[PDB]
């Protein structure tokens, strides 16, 4: 009985709350796509790179 | 550390002493223009220095016949550094910086030798410059009642000696020129700044404000202060007041008729009841201002005698003549806005004196790159610093002070008793007079009379009542120095334990003997407010007396801690300002940079770029060709858009200035069932150790712990850093847009 | 550096005893050795270990039972298994390293079965 | 140049990345591999129970950091009075109490470390340390050495390189384990589906993380950040394992696998996310602020209003919040049901909202330091 007036109230609540934009979206994943993709190659490489340099 | 090639350097100059001293009238003089050739020639300050302070240390002894120390060659020598000189009080700091400030004047540049307050830049710049005047250096002295032609003047000699607020107004007022010439200052080359760390510590914490004076004026001012209340807070410690009777806002309410105060459409009038709420609770008269000639004049926190000129910002020196009854004037309006910190760090090189300075030394190599070099006397202090005295609320604590000026006034010792504000000097004076002593007091209600009083305090039978002009130099009488020289009696204890050294330090002299005394009670300043919190009402229970003191070492600590949170809030707030300057200083120095421009094609270019972003935002080139040769066409169109260009630009920076000191304030956070978080720790503390302390189900168990490994620390600035930055752009836009159509059309 | 073929596997009954020998054609072992089970239902442990300095190790399910011994010459490590249970029922791999050159080299297992 | 300073952000992960190889005393190396329940890449890094378990000289990395630092933070919110009075001081708040905190990491460190190392003989026959409680002692140094020197870099590479140094190593250990790629290579087939689900994920917490309540305040907004990040999970990890502390002596319903385990676990998300929230962003305190220097939320009174006002919106929008965040908890399960998969990898968690965020702060602070050279200039 309190659950469902409730519910409604929190949903109401979020879309006041303006969601982001929309193509800032694509932007922003653009963003986040780049930054690991390019420490995972960093990563990559550094860690063979460390693994010839040992055979020390 | 480096005290090492200081003495060096000390030993070096002494020795070719003798060289010079029998030289006589004019050809040490003649010096001055041996030194200049050879800096023409490609000499340097530090190639020059061993006898350019030889030069003046026998100038400085035919002139006022001091001969400067060694130690004082030392000092003179890390001012030259670019670094701070600490040198205890009473061992002759303004002698001492003669020698840099003479070197580095030489090279053909203005010498900024800054000090306190104006008192302290007159008589030094007296004092000190017949020494540069006895080489054939010209000195200036800056002060606010010189007319811009005066300043032009001093800041053209040599050497200029004045105070930090008029040379950061000087610099503020530069930079709103009409022509290039109205300009008074020189490039800034050489900053000298006597007592640095009230400079750079202590009056760090405030900007600097210009306010330009236009007004739609008193509208309901009246009305504001008509409303009144009594509340019941004005919080003890915190200052502020503020409205919680909620009946407050409701009555409010009634009262300039509106159904919600906090609405939109009701502010202004939110703003005026809580400025005349401020104005009758939250500061006294004769404590931080004065009622004289009608007008509300300031009284300056620390340097302690008023301000003529300055304003109360934001509204509030209005609420106080609205508070007094007095006129309504017109209203105060922010042009520019630098902070002493920034302004100094223009001058490429500062250096500085106080015995204060070493506390600091982690704020003069982080914010200036200075590093505090400490100086040995060359006269052992004999001045005895007595531990505090601490009664219960301020009249046993007044009567004791009293009672203590009484015993040495009877012996004839000369004594100076130190308060914090007008009213509580004259609460002392009444107890000496009532009660029969006789005194004089030093207020800036008698900032005339200072040299007078100054001159007499040093006297035998002297007793002497000072507000903060303790910040001060008092001779010393024939027969008085073996008599208990120049008590020294302080009535409370400052925000910071260097100012309270400096109170102690008006005493003492070079070798003099002497004493000091500060009387505290649990009801002065400190202790109620940013006093710690605890201490009080436990020991308020307690100690219902006065006859005798209270003596613990518990409330002397209490008292510490007490002290050393309001030095850490002041910190607080002075890293506040630095990191929100720090963005402005920027955007500064680029506007100023380019109004020094337009003072000294420009506007077509302005045209087009406006006329981009208005094309885009719905070409370019073939409307523009046609507005050049319009331009062509139609003296006067250029300097009809030096002032279409810079009234757009000083109207927008002040728009802006004022748009920026809003979002600075409004931008923070703050980090923070039964305790439902002292098992959560437990919980947590488990969740570590037992957790991974033991897979048995093997590396074949599940993934509940691994495979979370958890981020952020728990425990943002740049947000301004970044709209402050749009919010620039949105202010060049503008700018380009106002001399585009006012030009063009008009 | 090199390659490890192991023999000596076989079914016993409980109370029995057999020698696992690990050759390596290619020979160096001039290092860190040992042998390591991985019945199914896995995951594998390692049964004994020699050290460079000849050091050995067991884990306590094996202790006393199994013997690890290093033959010189022609590369051999041999695993001396006694008093055999079925619990020891796994295929047995025999594994070289140098210590922290790093990883261990396996090999083609021999079966061992305890019933 | 930022780029001149990005040379050293690269650098500082070069000398952690070299410090991932160097050994514990401690370690039978041979053990801990083939402890490896697949193919590593690493010596001294293991794949088992989904772990990437690197036992090395940083094996507990900055984690003993992250732990003290919300062990202090609920400690000084109560519990102990002496921190609260650090809490509300400030400079001096963040100086002596991230100064205990850093005593608090270290002193923890000693204690993950033994744990660690006893615990990891238990795995590996009942073999392979060293000789075996003189020996454990070194090794409570060498790893408490391994975060300090850790703890050092973060402090560090904030100061001199891109953003926050402890977030970028954290971000840095998550994004090292690339060979989980290639340990799953393994198992075109339904790979076009896992690659757009793991994007769909990176749109789904960029969607919600950079989300925003705009709260006027009187063109200056307060935001409410999100829809309260990680420390609802690991604080919802700990009272199952408490009242699982029983399990090693004197069991199943507290079972993370089974129904009645996720039920307790997920109300657990739901309320270490709320709680941990209404603490840590705007609490009565935001309110009790406005009130000593600033304005109001336009048309709603300062004070009790204020409070009742933020308290009510809190609730509300923390709903999605907190459930979104048990969603991305229980993500890797059903990514690894209907799975290609073995339960070896990062898949859908936790470890992607630390990577997707630790990148987005450190690209939003990189150009906080690059708007001089953009837009100041003028007149010209
Ligand atoms: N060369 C000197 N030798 C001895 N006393 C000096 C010398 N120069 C100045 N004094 C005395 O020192 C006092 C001023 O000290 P000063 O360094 O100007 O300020 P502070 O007290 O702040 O250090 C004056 O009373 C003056 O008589
Ligand atoms: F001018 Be001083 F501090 F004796
Ligand atoms: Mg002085």
């Amino acid at each position: 009985q309190r659950v469902t007036n409730f519910f409604k109230e929190v949903v109401r609540e979020l879309k006041k709350v303006s969601w982001p934009n929309r193509k800032e979206l694509v932007n922003y994943t653009a963003v986040v796509l780049a930054t690991v993709a390019f420490f995972t190659v960093f990563f990559a490489v550094i860690d063979l790179g460390i693994s010839q340099l040992i055979r020390l | 550390r480096t005290l090492n090639r200081y003495e060096k350097i000390a030993n070096d100059i002494d020795a070719i002493r003798g060289d010079y001293e029998n030289l006589s009238d004019d050809a040490l003089k003649h010096k001055t223009i041996e030194f200049k050739e050879r800096l023409e020639k490609g000499a340097t300050t530090d190639d020059l220095l061993v006898e350019a302070f030889a030069v003046v240390r026998e100038a400085s002894r035919r002139v006022t016949g001091m001969f400067p120390f060694k130690v004082q060659l030392m000092g003179g020598v890390a001012l030259h550094d670019g670094n701070i000189a600490e040198m205890k009080t009473g061992e002759g700091k303004t002698l001492t910086s003669t020698l840099p400030v003479y070197l580095n004047a030489l090279t053909g540049k203005g010498v900024h030798v800054v000090t306190v307050n104006e008192y302290l830049a007159s008589r030094d710049a007296e004092q000190m410059g017949k020494i540069f005047e006895f080489l054939g250096l010209t000195v200036g002295l800056n002060l606010n009642s010189m007319s811009k032609d005066e300043k032009r003047e001093a800041y053209a000699a040599d050497i200029t000696y004045s105070t930090n607020n008029e040379l950061g107004f000087d610099y503020l007022r530069d930079n709103m020129v009409l022509y290039k010439e109205q300009m008074v200052q020189r490039p800034l080359h050489f900053a000298v700044i006597d007592e640095v760390d009230s400079i750079l510590i202590d009056e760090a914490r405030t900007p600097l404000i210009i306010s330009g004076q236009a007004a739609k004026s008193t509208k309901l001012y009246v009305q504001a202060n008509a409303f009144v209340r009594t509340l019941k807070y004005t919080y003890d410690i915190k200052t502020k007041a503020v409205q919680l009777t909620e009946e407050g806002m409701t009555k409010a309410e009634k009262a300039f008729g509106i159904d919600n105060l906090f609405d939109v459409k009701h502010v202004a009038l939110n703003h005026h009841i809580n400025q005349a709420l401020k104005a009758h609770v939250a500061m006294q008269k004769d404590v931080d201002y004065v009622v004289e000639d009608g007008q509300v004049v300031i009284v300056d926190s620390f340097t302690g005698r008023l301000m003529k000129g300055r304003r109360y910002s934001e509204g509030l020196h209005q609420a106080i003549e609205a508070k007094e009854g007095l006129e309504i004037q017109n209203e105060s309006m922010t042009l520019a806005t630098i902070t002493f910190q920034n302004y100094f760090r223009m001058y490429e090189k500062l250096a500085g004196m106080t015995g204060t300075a070493k506390t600091e030394e982690e704020e003069f190599r982080n914010i200036y790159n200075m590093q505090v070099v400490t100086i040995p006397t060359n006269r052992p202090v004999v001045r005895d610093d007595r531990p505090d005295l601490i009664y219960r609320t301020m009249e046993g604590k007044f009567k004791a002070v009293a009672e203590d000026v009484a015993q040495r006034y009877m012996t004839g010792q000369p004594v100076l008793v130190g308060t914090v504000a007008v009213e509580t000097s004259e609460l002392i004076s009444k107890l000496l007079k009532n009660k029969g002593i006789p005194h004089q007091v030093l207020n800036a209600k008698n900032h005339e009379r200072e040299a007078q009083i100054i001159e007499e305090a040093g006297q035998k039978g002297a007793v002497t009542i000072a507000t903060n002009m303790a910040g001060t130099d008092i001779k010393l009488g024939e027969g008085v120095k073996e008599l208990g020289g120049l008590a020294v009696v302080g009535t409370e204890r400052h925000e910071s334990r260097r100012i309270d050294n400096q109170l102690r330090g008006r005493s003492g002299r070079q070798g003099d003997p002497g004493i000091t005394q500060f009387y505290l009670s649990m009801e002065d300043e400190l202790m109620r407010r940013f006093g710690a919190e605890r201490t009080m009402a436990m020991l308020d229970r307690f100690g219902m007396d006065d006859s005798t003191p209270i003596q613990s070492k518990m409330v002397s600590r209490a008292v510490e801690s007490s002290q050393k949170r309001v030095e850490g809030n002041n910190f607080d707030s002075r890293k506040q300002l630095l990191q929100y300057d720090d963005v402005l200083r920027q955007q500064r120095e680029v506007i100023y940079k380019q109004r020094f421009e337009v003072i000294d094609e420009i506007v077509e270019n302005m045209i087009k770029s406006s006329l981009e972003r208005a094309i885009a935002a719905y070409m370019l080139e073939l409307i523009m060709d046609r507005i050049i040769t319009k331009y062509n066409e139609k003296e006067q169109m250029r300097e009809f858009e030096k002032v279409i260009v810079l009234r757009a630009v000083d109207s927008k920076w002040m728009d802006h200035i004022d748009a920026m000191d809003q979002l600075r304030q409004g931008i923070h956070l703050r980090g923070s069932k039964k305790t439902a978080i002292a098992i959560a720790v437990a919980l947590a503390g488990f969740a570590t150790v037992a957790s991974y302390a033991q897979y048995e189900d093997g590396c074949s168990g599940e993934l509940e712990r691994q495979h979370t490994f958890a981020g952020g620390p728990g425990a943002p600035l740049r947000e301004y850093q970044m709209e402050g930055f749009a919010m620039f752009e949105h202010m060049i836009e503008s700018i380009e847009d106002e001399v585009a159509k006012f030009v063009m059309k008009a | 550096q090199v390659q490890l073929v192991e023999t000596g596997g076989g079914l016993v009954q409980p109370g029995g005893s057999l020698r696992l020998s690990c050759g390596a054609s290619g020979s160096i072992f001039n290092y860190a050795m040992g042998w390591y089970r991985q019945a199914p239902g896995k995951q594998r442990e390692v049964v004994a270990r020699i050290a460079t300095d000849d050091s050995t190790m067991y884990p306590d399910s094996v202790k006393g039972r199994f013997t690890i011994s290093r033959d010189n010459a022609k590369n051999t490590v041999y695993l001396q298994m006694n008093s055999l249970k079925p619990e020891d029922t796994a295929v047995y791999y025999c594994y070289y390293q140098r210590t922290v050159m790093s990883q261990p080299y396996w090999g083609q297992g021999t079966q061992v079965t305890v019933s | 140049d930022i780029r001149n300073k990005i040379i050293f952000t690269l650098l500082m992960l070069i000398v952690f990345r070299i410090g991932t190889f160097i050994p514990v005393p401690s370690v039978n190396t041979d053990v801990l591999k083939l402890q490896d329940q697949l193919n590593a890449f690493g010596v001294l890094n293991i794949f088992c129970g989904g772990a990437l378990q690197n036992f090395s000289i940083f094996a507990m990395g900055v984690m003993p950091y992250i732990t003290a630092s919300i062990i202090v933070q609920l400690l000084q919110m109560d519990v102990v009075p002496k921190f609260a009075e650090w809490s509300k001081q400030g400079e001096m708040g963040r100086r002596k109490l991230a100064q205990f905190t850093r005593y608090f990491t270290i002193v923890l460190g000693f204690i993950q470390a033994l744990g660690m190392s006893y615990g990891f003989n238990n795995l590996a026959g009942g073999m392979l340390i060293q000789n075996p409680i003189g020996t454990y002692l070194l090794i409570a140094v060498v790893l408490t050495a391994g975060t300090a020197f850790l703890m050092w870099l973060g402090e560090q590479i904030t100061a001199k390189g891109v953003g926050n140094g402890i977030s970028i190593i954290i971000f840095a250990g998550i994004v090292s384990g690339i060979p989980t790629i290639l340990n799953q290579i393994y198992a075109i087939v339904r790979l076009l589906l896992v690659a757009l689900a793991v994007v769909a994920v990176i749109v789904g917490v960029i969607y919600i993380q950079q989300a925003f309540r705009k709260i006027p305040i009187q063109s200056t907004h307060l935001p409410l950040k999100v829809n309260p990040v990680i420390f609802a999970v690991s604080f919802l990890i700990a009272p199952p394992t408490i009242a699982s502390f029983f399990g090693t002596n004197d069991r199943r319903t507290f079972d993370y696998t089974h129904p009645v385990g996720m039920t307790i676990y997920v109300v657990l998300i739901i309320a270490f996310t709320y709680f941990y929230a209404f603490v840590q962003v705007n609490p009565e305190q935001m309110a009790d602020n406005l009130k000593k220097q600033g304005g109001y939320i336009p048309g709603i009174r300062p004070g009790k209003n204020t409070q009742e006002y933020v308290t009510r919106i809190l609730y509300r929008l923390t709903l999605v919040g907190s459930l979104f965040l048990a969603f991305i908890a229980v993500l890797p399960v059903f990514f690894v049901n209907f799975a290609n998969l073995p339960p070896s990898a990062q898949i859908g968690g936790t470890s992607l909202l630390i990577v997707v965020g630790v990148a987005l702060e450190t690209m939003k602070q990189l150009e906080s330091q690059l708007v001089k050279r953009h837009y100041r200039g003028f007149i010209k």
